[PDB]
């Protein structure tokens, strides 16, 4: 989780 | 790995089953963070925490930013094809 996430 | 195409079929009323993080913002590809349990990534197969996504029904997703892969690949309906690469 090193940058933003998203879920889809 | 080898470039895979990959298929996906997902309903209207339900999500990819998939987190994403990453972009062309951080100098990274659009990188599969996650897939979650029963959601259709997971149902059919195929995918894989670490795969980069290259392209989506055609639509190519190298050198994009995180929002607009967002963008992108929430607009894909039905019959899915992912373009990936574990690398």
């Amino acid at each position: 989780s090193r940058w933003p996430t998203t879920r889809l | 790995g080898p470039i895979r195409k990959v298929l996906l079929l997902k309903e209207d009323h339900e999500g990819l089953g998939i987190s994403i993080t990453g972009g062309k913002e951080h100098g990274v590809p659009i990188l599969i963070s996650e897939i979650h349990p029963g959601q259709p990534a997971d149902r059919c197969g195929g995918l894989h925490v670490g795969d980069a996504i290259l392209a989506v029904n055609g639509v190519n997703l190298r050198d994009t930013k995180h929002k607009e892969a967002v963008t992108i690949l929430s607009q894909q309906r039905g019959e899915i094809e992912f373009e990936v690469v574990y690398v």
